[PDB]
């Protein structure tokens, strides 16, 4: 308590800091959600992959798995890899559910009516 | 101790008869051996110890491990623990070992 | 009786004038939405009184403050009366002499700083047995330092009696220079939100407010039960101290040290402890102490301290620039000196080097003071190396015998075999508590370990090198220490502009960890609407089944909206479903159009500032 | 709809206000008011105290100085961002999707 | 520095006495001041201590729930005021220097003019 | 291969472990624990303890928050290109050549 | 600083008023008992063209 009113005569310089790690930390949901939020909607694939012989196989989803992950993006988990004083660490706004979710709109998108979801309706 | 005679102070460790012994009185020690004073604590296995002369301190960090090698220091890592720092009060510029 | 105060006691701070701003005051106010006494008797004057009154009629006279029940202020037919004064007082109807339900008077009475401190004012009402429902403020009326103590009070002579608490205020300073409305910042959370952002209006979303902290429960000392005092008697009530080159140690060890007797000893005439303040000793615990007595003139006992040089502090007995310990000299005279001249005191006064702290000498060889070698020559060009003393008591004070201790003691992170006089208290774990283990002083949940420590082992660490383990003075068993559970609090509130309902979000908790205005914050801390999510503990919020396009962030994919009116928590939903119908032959083409304009915005520029160096630090100085 | 116009004056004004602000706090000092202090204690003794406010206020202003730094950097990326969209969008068709 | 006590005189069991000197040459608020008395011929010892604020106030285990110690910030005057006094505590009285401020170890670099203090029946 | 998303978690790692890490200095004074010095003096100077301490760590964590800041404007221009390499390359076809 | 007339009505209790950085603009003068601005004493950079 002492060294709490101590900091108290220094100004605001706690606040300034606080702040600005809070505005890091929302601007790191505001990346990901330009990054990935790049459309409306959540396309789906249709149940067969018979796309003239081009398999899809391994960057779509696979049902089996429980994150409805595909292997590359299993592989890329995998390869990339507490006591507090103050600290914290805020949890994303987006879990990777959700990333995962989003790229496999765009994919089925790609996939399934070319470019033409990225200016208007599916084609 | 310094001089290691009745002029100035020497430590002294002994482990005989189930008991150790550690005087700093300055005993009359012979030139092969095997008076006033300030305290006595009077109380292959490779034996390893570390001493060290502090500000009225003598550390004395100790280890014990069984070992069946000859000829040199074995190989291999262990630390040694502290066992006591006993409290002398003398500066030391020289020792010997006793059997 | 007992009534509900809106929204009252709010009075201008100071005499500044202040337009269109929104201040924060912390201040002596009355809380709103309190509690406060109705009348139709002796009441106390905690630190301030806000009195209001309803009569029509003049039914009251004044007031009569004081504790021995002193000051009376009072209004007859015309005027009114302000001294102090020693009055013949159960009243019914100097230093300074100040004598100069449709109506409604609101009063606010403070002593600070021995002013006194009188806020006042009317208002018509057209009401009846209540409290009129609005916004006034108190305007100054007088200050009298009269600068006497009050504890209690009675009017003279319906009224009400509320008091003021260390309360903060956002306040609302008009064009004109009026406070037309307030925020009592601690009523709930959404009066602290909105002291967080200056404004009566809080627009919709997620906003952090302060830390949340559990509190220590309780307090608790483990000292070892070892009850033997510390034999300082036979250190300082000896029988003689010897010559100050051979100075005795004599440690103390496993012994309860009181050093109140030393402090209650008022024969000491120069008692300085060093690395510690005298006044704390008792609390502490130590490894081992080292009491090393000797004799020195008076003098020459500012040799012995930490860091100083001298024929004493080189040649004889050294105390290192880091020494941890209290020193203590008095006078022996009567019982340290000769009448011929006592020379049983000795020192060295021809050594050949200094010596390193703590480091004694008893060397007995002939000092050498010319360049041949001594060869046992006693005389010229070889001195002795001592040096003797002269002792008979009709000399200066500054030569008389004083017998000097250093109680030395290494205060490490160690065993600590001696200790002060404390009390050991039980043992409480896995709760939130201030302990205290041989002086480590701290907060934090104990609970048993599956640790192992070497048997010379005092306490565990953490990276950040701070205690966060244990082992019991008394039962030699490892404590692990956790700091007490803690988190940000965040308000989730719909716009102002919508509802005055919260949510409030507990950060990094788990909702039995939460357990504060409790007519206004307890509703927001249980009930059915309390969720836990990976963000923490999330109060005020329902948590429907259904998804919905995040409308309030909270985290790790779950928004909270105002829905039905209530607050809902959904885990959010990325957008509409849908399955383009791809096949190998099947093409779909537009057969229309459109034009859509859209619009982005793009921060181009900011303000360009410039700032002086020595106007802006040091100014005209 | 103009947040991205309202934030830079909204965070530009509040920077200025606390560079403001932390002229009233004394830093561990005596007093804020460089006169007082020197009108209160003599030379040897209101030179410290004027030293620590000199140090508060000097790193308060450098900590001003670094967020104005780092604030002109991400307005200056927006600016460049500007003058792409301009020259592509404005002054000729674009083919970048989603530009 | 200057410093000049005042008070002290014949006492008598149960009587009382006030003490009081003054500091020139620095402010004497920071410094904190301890009541010295050596018996005639013997060694000199510490009676009492004041804070520098006044608040913390430390008596020797003699005078110990006897003895009341104050003194005045502003015109820079400490004071003591003595009850249950006797013949046990005939002594000089000094009024010290402590050389420092904000501080509560005990011990004196100077030492005041003192007063001589005459007990008797 | 995926040495910038690992470079990036470790960059986080480190001067955050150094932040904690420095947490334990004494800056000049006796203790590197506020109760240590707590229980060791009175207030009158273990204000001038506590008043170092806090002279450093208040250092320290304005450094620290200035590196997150700029490090967050290193990784806001990476992920605005990824939006961009987004938008241009997966919602359509580029005629960027090594875009 | 520089003090001239102003048109801000403080309330009769009032003394001196202040501006949204909580620093001296306004005094209500003791004897006249009027409302007067205080404003900075003019400083400005000086720039060699």
């Amino acid at each position: 308590t002492e060294c709490s009113n101590l900091l108290l005569q220094y100004g605001s310089f706690c606040t300034q800091l606080n702040r600005a790690l809070t505005g890091i930390a929302v601007e790191q949901d505001k990346n990901t959600q330009e990054v990935f939020a790049q459309v409306k909607q959540i396309y789906k694939t249709p149940p067969i992959k018979d796309f003239g012989g081009f398999n899809f196989s391994q960057i779509l989803p696979d049902p089996s798995k429980p994150s409805k992950r595909s292997p590359i993006e299993d592989l890329l988990f995998n390869k990339v890899t507490q006591k507090f004083n103050g600290l914290t660490v805020l949890p994303p706004l987006l879990t990777d559910e959700m990333i995962a979710q989003y790229t496999s709109a765009l994919l089925a998108g790609t996939i399934t009516s070319g470019w033409t979801f990225g200016a208007g309706p599916a084609l | 101790g310094t001089t290691l005679d009745s002029k100035t102070q020497s430590l002294l460790i002994v482990n005989n008869a189930t008991n150790v012994v550690i005087k700093v009185c300055e005993f009359q020690f012979c030139n092969d051996p095997f008076n006033n004073c300030t305290f006595e604590y009077v109380s292959k296995n490779l034996r390893e110890f570390v001493f060290k002369n502090i500000d009225g301190y003598f550390k004395i960090y100790s280890k014990h491990t069984p070992i069946n090698l000859v000829r040199d220091l074995p190989q291999g890592f262990s630390a040694l623990e502290p066992l006591v720092d006993l409290p002398i009060g003398i500066n030391i510029t020289r020792f010997q070992t006793l059997l | 009786a007992y009534t509900n105060s809106f929204t009252r006691g709010v009075y201008y701070p100071d005499k500044v004038f202040r337009s269109s701003v929104l201040h924060s005051t912390q201040d002596l106010f009355l809380p709103f939405f309190s509690n406060v006494t109705w009348f139709h008797p002796v009441l106390p004057f905690n630190d301030g009184v806000y009195f209001a009154s309803t009569e029509k009629s003049n039914i009251i006279r004044g007031w009569i403050f004081g504790t021995t029940l002193s000051l009376l202020i009072v209004n007859n037919a015309t005027n009114v009366v302000i001294k102090v004064c020693e009055f013949q007082f159960d009243p019914f109807l100097c230093t300074f002499e100040y004598v100069s339900f449709k109506n409604l008077r609101e009063f606010v009475f403070k002593n600070i700083d021995g002013y006194f401190k009188i806020y006042s004012k009317h208002t018509p009402i057209n009401l009846v047995r209540d409290l009129p429902q609005g916004f006034s403020a108190l305007e100054p009326l007088v200050d009298l330092p009269i600068g006497i103590n009050i504890t209690r009070f009675q009017t003279l002579l319906a009224y009400y009696v509320g008091y003021l608490q260390p309360r903060t205020f956002l306040l609302k300073y008009n064009e004109n220079g009026t406070i037309t409305d307030a925020v009592d910042c601690a009523l709930d959370p959404l009066s602290e939100t909105k002291c967080t952002l200056k404004s009566f209006t809080v627009e919709k979303g997620i906003y952090q407010t302060s830390n949340f902290r559990v509190q220590p429960t309780e307090s608790i000392v483990r000292f070892p039960n070892i009850t033997n005092l510390c034999p300082f008697g036979e250190v300082f009530n000896a029988t003689r101290f010897a010559s100050v080159y051979a100075w005795n140690r004599k440690r103390i060890s496993n012994c309860v040290a009181d050093y109140s007797v030393l402090y209650n000893s008022a024969s000491f005439s120069t008692f300085k402890c060093y690395g510690v303040s005298p006044t704390k000793l008792n609390d502490l615990c130590f490894t081992n102490v080292y009491a090393d007595s000797f004799v020195i003139r008076g003098d020459e006992v500012r040799q012995i301290a930490p860091g100083q040089t001298g024929k004493i502090a080189d040649y004889n007995y050294k105390l290192p620039d880091d020494f941890t310990g209290c020193v203590i000299a008095w006078n022996s005279n009567n019982l340290d000196s000769k009448v011929g001249g006592n020379y049983n005191y000795l020192y060295r006064l021809f050594r050949k080097s200094n010596l390193k702290p703590f480091e004694r000498d008893i060397s007995t060889e002939i000092y050498q003071a010319g360049s041949t070698p001594c060869n046992g020559v006693e005389g010229f060009n070889c001195y002795f190396p001592l040096q003797s003393y002269g002792f008979q008591p009709t000399n200066g004070v500054g030569y008389q015998p004083y017998r000097v201790v250093v109680l030395s003691f290494e205060l490490l992170h160690a065993p600590a075999t001696v200790c002060g006089p404390k009390k050991s208290t039980n043992l409480v774990k896995n709760k939130c508590v201030n302990f205290n283990f041989n002086g480590l002083t701290g907060t934090g949940v104990l609970t048993e370990s599956n640790k192992k420590f070497l048997p010379f082992q005092q306490f565990g660490r953490d990276i950040a090198d701070t205690t966060d383990a244990v082992r019991d003075p008394q039962t030699l068993e490892i404590l692990d220490i956790t700091p007490c559970s803690f988190g940000g609090v965040s308000v989730i509130t719909p716009g102002t502009n919508t509802s005055n309902q919260v949510a409030v979000l507990y950060q990094d908790v788990n909702c039995t960890e939460v357990p504060q205005l409790t007519p206004t914050w307890r509703v927001y801390s249980t009930g059915s609407n309390v969720f836990q999510t990976r963000a923490g503990c999330l109060i005020g919020a329902e948590h429907v089944n259904n998804s919905y396009e995040c409308d309030i962030p909270i985290g790790a994919g779950i928004c909270a909206s105002y829905q039905t009116q209530s607050i809902i928590a959904y885990t959010m939903s990325l957008g509409a479903e849908n399955s383009v119908a791809y096949s190998n032959n099947s093409i779909a083409i537009p057969t229309n159009f459109t034009i859509s304009v859209t619009t982005e915005i793009l921060p181009v520029s900011m303000t360009k500032t410039s700032v002086d160096c020595t106007m802006y630090i040091c100014g005209d100085s | 709809a103009l947040g991205k116009l309202q934030d830079v004056v909204n965070q530009n004004a509040q920077a200025l206000n606390t560079l403001v602000k932390q002229l009233s706090s004394n830093f561990g000092a005596i007093s804020s008011v460089l006169n007082d202090i020197l009108s209160r204690l003599d030379p040897p003794e209101a030179e410290v105290q004027i030293d620590r406010l000199i140090t508060g206020r000097l790193q308060s202003l450098q900590t001003y100085v670094t967020q104005q730094l780092i604030r002109a950097a991400e307005i200056r990326a927006s600016a460049n961002l500007a003058a792409t969209k301009m020259s592509e969008c404005v002054l000729g068709q674009s083919k970048r999707v989603d530009f | 520095v200057q410093l000049v006590e005042s008070g002290g005189g014949l006492v008598q069991a149960g009587g009382s006495l006030r003490l009081s000197c003054a500091a020139s040459g620095f402010t004497f608020s920071n410094y904190v001041m301890y009541w010295g008395r050596q018996a005639p011929g013997k060694g000199r010892e510490w009676v009492s201590g004041i804070d520098s604020d006044g608040s913390d106030t430390a008596y020797a285990s003699s005078v110990k729930g006897r003895f009341t110690i104050s003194r005045d910030n502003a015109k820079n005057t400490l004071y003591l005021q003595m009850n249950n006094l006797k013949p046990e505590d005939t002594a000089l009285y000094y009024c010290v220097k402590s050389k420092s401020p904000w501080t509560r170890s005990e011990f004196d670099d100077y030492w005041g003019q003192g007063t001589q203090v005459t007990v008797s029946s």
